[PDB]
């Protein structure tokens, strides 16, 4: 997710965000009319900051929401990782089956990615998983396709 | 304005 | 501009 990122739509974001407040540098230094640059300098740095954590949090939220969808396959159902270690334990052989067909994993995938709002809200958002969805369409049919037999 | 986590 | 690892 955070691979698929780009400087051009992030900057532009935060001109956005810049502009929005109306806080621009030539209407802020007009504002206070002092030559105390590190007083403005500081005023400027707390802004960004501010900005920047709202960004870490809101990206952490949304992964979050991507990994919820995979994460249950792994330990039950198709591909279950204890089976796979006590096959191991046992022989050393490692039966596998396989078709191809989308499950569940491919439909919670589909369902998260096309409601959620943080693609609209961000651009960057919007273009990242725009990029990674393919990769994570690929990921889920291999977590659905493949099974461990009993 | 506008935050980048906001409703 | 343009960037080494960027698509």
């Amino acid at each position: 997710l955070l691979n698929a990122t780009t400087y051009r739509d992030l900057e532009a974001d935060w001109l956005g965000h810049v502009a929005a407040r109306g806080l621009q540098p030539q209407r802020l230094v007009r504002r206070y009319r002092n030559a105390r640059e590190a007083d403005i300098a500081g005023v400027a740095e707390r802004v960004f900051d501010t900005w920047r954590n709202t960004l870490r949090t809101t990206l952490l939220d949304f992964a979050h929401g991507l990994v919820a969808c995979f994460a249950p396959g792994g330990p039950s159902g198709p591909s279950s990782f204890p089976k796979y270690i006590d096959w191991l334990t046992c022989l050393g052989l490692v039966p596998i089956l396989r078709k191809r067909q989308e499950g569940g994993v491919t439909q919670g995938l589909r369902a998260f990615l096309k409601q959620h709002p943080l693609t609209r809200q961000l651009a960057t958002v919007a273009e990242a998983a725009e990029r990674a969805g393919p990769g994570f369409f690929e990921l889920a049919l291999a977590f659905d396709s493949t099974r461990v037999a009993d | 304005p506008y935050y980048p986590g906001e409703a």
